[PDB]
RNA sequence: UUUGGUUGAUUCCGUCAACGGACGAGAUCCAAGCUGCCCAGUAGGUGCCGGGAUUGUCCACACAGGACAGCAUCCUUCUUUAGGCCCCUUCUCUGCGGGAUUCCUUGCUUUUCGCGCAAGGUGAGAUUUUGGGCAACAGCAGGUCUGUGAUGCUCCUCAAUGUUCUGGGCGACACGCGCACUACAAUGUCAGUGAGAACAAGAGUCGACGCUCCCGCUUGAUCAAAAGAGCGGGGAAACCACGGAAUCACGUAGACCCACUUGGGACCGAGUAUUGCAAUUAUUGGUCGCGCAACGAGGAAUGUCUCGUAGGCGCAGCUCAUCAAACUGUGCCGAUUACGUCCCUG
């Protein structure tokens, strides 16, 4: 009744979190990628994206 | 091209306002408080008053005219939502306001809302900004 | 059959001379019908010298911040700058424009080397000229009921003459006396 | 300054007394010399045209030229 | 806001 | 009887101008439906007027010239044009006609201006991080 | 003599003379005949809330109607989403950035009502509207009116 | 400045010194030469290397030259 | 348009490959097929500060990727077709089969 | 691995107690500008055959009305969101390729030579072709324990520095500093008519049997904007879309005329609709008032920039339930000056 609320509710920044690290700051949202800029530099090659230029 | 009149006049009085006797009509309108651009057009339109005559020849019946109608806008065909106080919370009625009375009224908000002891009076008492900023 | 070209379909190019055998190389006068030329002119060194001389004096007017980039209404004012022109004279429009830069530069400059006066030459004189009429007149117009093509006119027509009632000629006698006293 | 609104007989009369004399004529230029509104100005030449005392060189929205007629 |  | 027909093209900035030249009881010009002699910019109606004007109209007795203009703002249009209207009737005249009939306005348009038969490169340069346009830079504070 | 036609050319259709002349001719003949209903929001209302000011042609509904019937002929099937994308402007915002926006789509339902009412115009089905046989002959009538003119 | 690197001057020296025959003072056709017998992968370098090898057969033609050794 | 055959993947040279021999494979039978069409090569872009913490100068970092698409037309019978396109697949290329 | 010339270059030539080698520069990679094959029912065109509209012996020619094409030729032009057929691939789409090399002349070049420069020519392009991306070896006690189920020592650990809920704050103003946006007007402000860009984006992998995202056409309308509602489309080269952007243009016979004024829009009053579980400390958008708020071009000092550039003008994405004066990209108009030097700062 009391323990989630406002969570539960699903909506706003605190509801996001990040596909890899589950934290909510500075989330990539294109495409519906929804992994955090950190996050995307790691794993960017096996995603797919090569950078030349 | 039409010769002055030598009745021309300068400063035409009118709502308690000194209005140039140059200018466009709805251009000399707009310097009496609470009527503006945009209000001065209709204005003269509701009044038969052509709007490129330049306030040389504003015979007294022009004036008089042109004064009972925006006294009472709404008798000429003014729509409501084109007025200055739509509902107004104290008296619950709908009336435009111009010529020293808009003045008026703002102070009369202004002691409404510090009686009440809203944050909106106290700011304003205190003289910071009433809005976000 | 094919005609020679006349500026704005009233104004030719024929009969035209520069009466300064020192700027002749360096004012152009091929015909062309408009002053919209759109060439890369600023490729080489002296490339810039080969803008027909009305085409120049168009682009020095679209200068400030507002009316950078406005060429086609720098060439309204201009067109309705040679008919002013023109009555006031009653003389080709283009041949005023042409005396009025030869005559409207410093020929002896003072630089910085305590100064000491050196020489100016041929190309500098071009630009110089037409750069302190298109700013007497932009200075003129500022806050003023006379309006710019009808100021641009008269500094042309007065700097053609001659006269020291114009902003390039009475710029011109200040920085030749003081380079003579500096040296 | 002091500029007229409204055309006046003085000034009225010598809309064709001196103007059409005149060998460059502008809107700015005689609203120097009659001390009346640009606006005014440019209606009155307008009217001197209509009549043929002055004929019109270069004519655009914004600016215009006229000079005299012979 | 406020700066002044 | 017999058709007689050319395209031609012409790019200044992005703008793509088609030309179709073809042979028709009256000469006639028309760009984007809007016959010539209409277009409003006087200035931009001397420029396309002067792609026939230099070698004169009597080359263009009995052609139909049709254009079709399409990207690239204003005056980008109007230069497209004037170059595939002289690239057309350089084509035209290729075929059909003598060898020595060309390349004598070919000089005529080559004396007058480059850029009538052959195609401007410049285009639009890459913004790129930390500038503001391709060249300027953010402002420094100390 | 600048009415002297070349030799074949004979006629003229609406995309060829110049075009205000022909919006101003028009505009005319609507306000010359009289059959053309103005409503009573037609001396209040603002183009578009883009705008700052209501228009200071006392003619502007009818040059407005005049113009509209032009675009339709130009482009059949046009909405009223096509036709504010035709009458566009820059709104002052203050101490802001400027920003365009579209005419308001309520007076150009009027427009088409009005010239609808007049025959002129006919709504295709399933799409905007294009203009009638009557439509098409009113046009290029006037446009060869000018030509001779 | 166009100066040509080590890697250029040196392939050059070794495709004359090979195949002395069959070139001549025509860049275009010694470059059909070129990328017959070369298997470098930058076109850029393989249009270098014919241009330095027309050189050296236009210095050969007038006087020996050190590095050549025919 | 009988059959509508489009595929599509990251690799170019994948893409390739499976075109040519999927034609030989139609060459094979004697279909009507009509040409392959290249669809324009779309690239999805992201710009990304690089630092972890954000401090030193301002410096990005632009990853791209690259999507090729063909389409082939063919006009068979589908127990026919459906032979043709049993054909092995280059790991990496999706092919999709369409009748509209 | 120095000195002499040359080069953006420890790039080359020559000389040489050094000889042979590795990195970095160059090359490679991406995107532009010119072209070859292959391409079409998602890109485009050319003939005819239908259908629809206007059409002159002269004459007349805007209220004041002017300057600029077509006329030895076989026959006047436009449209088809009442459309049937025939021919095609210049324009668009792009996976591999060609194309530029100081190539060719002239003149300079350490006494010759050599390495090369400058002007011109061929040319789509003429000097790293133009923009980027990558970028060595040594370091700084530079930043990050506020990215992570990266982490060592060390703190709190059940009436907690764990976790969750309710309400506030992060935004408070006498002030000071950095960076932007809007202006100080006539090369202008306001109101109309015309032609006209590219980069892009768009819905389920938990909830209502259907949907969630992005849009078009009507209606609302016998009467504002802002919106409710019907009817449909698109998984995106098929929908939005003939992508009607803003600077811009207009012989518009338009309004204003040098003034803190129709310049500028700060501050404040009243009525409404939407997003959201929740709008007061105004979320936002729209309407009428307030405009008697400074501001008339800015002292000392100081920032960026060399060709489709500077400057001016808008659009998309991102953040995003609702908010862009920001950033990341995109196109549109489009110049002045220099082609130098070591005076200042390095
Ligand atoms: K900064
Ligand atoms: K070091
Ligand atoms: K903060
Ligand atoms: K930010
Ligand atoms: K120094
Ligand atoms: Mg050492
Ligand atoms: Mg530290
Ligand atoms: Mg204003
Ligand atoms: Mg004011
Ligand atoms: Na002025
Ligand atoms: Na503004
Ligand atoms: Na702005
Ligand atoms: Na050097
Ligand atoms: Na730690």
């Amino acid at each position: 009744h009391q323990w989630r609320s406002r969570q539960k509710i699903g909506m706003g920044k605190g509801s996001r979190h990040c596909v890899i690290c589950s934290n909510q700051k500075a989330l990539i949202r294109k495409y519906e990628l929804n992994v955090c800029r950190q996050c995307f530099r790691e794993n960017a090659e096996n995603i797919g994206f090569v950078k030349l230029r | 091209l039409t010769l002055q009149s030598e009745s021309f006049q300068h400063i035409v009085r009118l709502l308690n306002t000194n209005v140039e006797g140059k200018r466009k009509v709805p251009f000399a309108l707009r310097m009496v408080k609470g009527i503006g651009i945009r209000f001065a057009y209709m204005v003269c339109k509701k009044a038969g008053v052509d709007v490129e005559r330049r306030a040389g020849t504003l015979s007294p019946e022009e004036l008089e005219k042109i004064s009972e109608v925006i006294a009472d806008p709404a008798k000429f065909k003014i729509p409501e939502w084109f007025l200055n106080r739509q509902r107004d919370p104290k008296t619950g009625k709908t009336e435009h306001l111009t010529s020293s009375m808009v003045d008026t009224r703002l102070r009369e908000d202004l002691e409404r809302l510090r009686k009440i002891r809203a944050h909106r009076g106290v700011r304003h008492a205190y003289g910071l900004r009433v809005r976000g900023q | 059959s094919a005609k020679a070209p006349k500026l704005f379909n009233k104004w030719s190019y024929e009969n035209l001379q520069t009466t300064e055998i020192a700027l002749n190389d360096y004012i152009t006068r091929t015909p062309t019908y408009v002053p919209h030329s759109a060439g890369r002119w600023q490729k080489k060194r002296f490339r810039k010298a080969r803008i027909p001389i009305v085409e120049r004096l168009t682009n020095g007017l679209m200068f400030k911040g507002r009316g950078n980039g406005k060429k086609l209404q720098a060439v309204r004012l201009v067109r309705h700058t040679l008919e002013i022109i023109h009555l006031l004279t009653d003389q080709n429009p283009i041949q005023v424009v042409i005396d009025a830069v030869s005559k409207g530069a410093p020929r002896e400059d003072s630089t910085r080397v305590r100064r000491q006066a050196v020489d100016v030459s041929p190309m500098r004189r071009v630009n110089e000229a037409i750069y302190l009429m298109c700013k007497g007149a932009r200075e003129a117009a500022f806050r003023n009921l006379k309006t710019l093509p009808e100021c641009l006119a008269d500094e042309i027509v007065n700097a053609s003459k001659g006269s020291s009632n114009s902003y390039a000629i009475k710029k011109k006698d200040e920085v030749e006396r003081v380079a003579k006293a500096n040296r | 300054l002091q500029n007229a609104v409204m055309f006046d007989k003085e000034t009225m009369d010598k809309l064709m007394k001196e103007v059409p004399k005149y060998k460059v004529i502008t809107p700015s230029i005689i609203s120097d010399r009659l001390k009346i509104s640009v606006a005014l100005a440019g209606k009155g030449l307008q009217h001197l045209c209509r009549q043929g005392l002055i004929r019109l060189v270069s004519c655009s929205s914004k600016f215009r030229v006229y000079t005299r007629a012979a | 806001h406020t700066c002044t | 009887h017999t058709l007689k027909q050319v395209q031609t093209f012409g790019k200044k900035k992005t703008a793509i101008a088609v030309a179709t030249v073809t042979k028709a009881p009256q000469c006639n010009i028309r760009i984007n439906g809007v016959p010539i002699s209409q277009i409003l910019p006087e200035t931009l109606r001397a420029k396309i007027m002067e792609a026939v004007k230099v070698v004169g109209a009597r080359y263009f007795s009995r052609l139909r010239v049709d254009v079709r203009v399409r990207g690239s703002g204003q005056v980008a249009q109007a230069y497209a044009v004037r170059q595939a209207i002289a690239k057309g009737i350089i084509a035209y005249y290729q075929k059909y006609h003598n060898e020595i009939e060309k390349a004598a306005l070919k000089d005529k348009y080559l004396e007058y201006d480059k850029f009538l038969l052959i195609a401007d490169p410049r285009r639009c340069e890459p913004k790129k991080w930390g500038r503001h346009s391709a060249r300027t830079r953010f402002t420094k504070s100390y | 003599s600048k009415i002297r036609r070349i030799g074949k050319k004979k006629g003229a259709t609406l995309r060829d003379v110049h075009p205000w002349r022909w919006v101003k001719i028009c505009s005319q003949h609507f306000k010359q005949e009289g059959k053309m209903m103005v409503p009573n929001c037609a001396e209040i209302v603002k183009t578009s809330h883009g705008r700052e000011r209501a228009p200071q042609n006392p003619d502007w509904y009818y040059i407005r109607c005049a113009a509209v019937l032009r675009a339709v002929y130009l482009r059949p099937g046009v909405g009223y989403g096509g036709l504010s994308k035709r009458f566009s402007s820059k709104k002052n915002r203050g101490s802001r950035p400027e920003i365009t926006t579209r005419a308001s789509k309520g007076l150009l339902h009027w427009c088409c009502k009005s010239l609808t009412k007049l025959e002129l115009l006919e709504k295709c089905k399933g799409a905007g509207h294009r203009v009638t046989k009557l439509g098409r002959k009113v046009a290029d009538t006037i446009a060869f009116k000018i030509a001779l003119r | 400045g166009k100066i040509r690197t080590k890697t250029v001057k040196r392939a050059s020296k070794q495709i004359v010194e090979k195949y002395f025959s069959k070139l001549n003072k025509d860049f275009y056709q010694n470059k059909r030469i070129v990328m017959d017998v070369t298997i470098a992968r930058s076109k850029k370098l393989k249009n270098k290397i014919a241009g330095y090898a027309t050189h050296i057969m236009k210095r050969l033609a007038r006087g020996p030259v050190r590095g050549i050794s025919l | 348009q009988r059959v509508l055959v489009k595929m599509t993947s990251r690799n170019a040279k994948a893409v390739e490959r499976v075109v040519a021999e999927l034609l030989e494979h139609a060459r094979t039978e004697k279909v009507e097929v009509r040409g392959p069409v290249r669809l324009p090569t779309r690239r999805l872009r992201i710009t990304t500060r690089k630092t972890p913490c954000g401090n030193g100068t301002n410096t990005w970092d632009t990853f791209e990727m690259k999507i090729y698409k063909r389409l082939v037309d063919l006009r068979a019978s589908t127990e026919l077709v459906k032979k043709i396109t049993s054909f092995q697949i280059e790991a990496g290329v999706d092919v999709s089969i369409t009748i509209p």
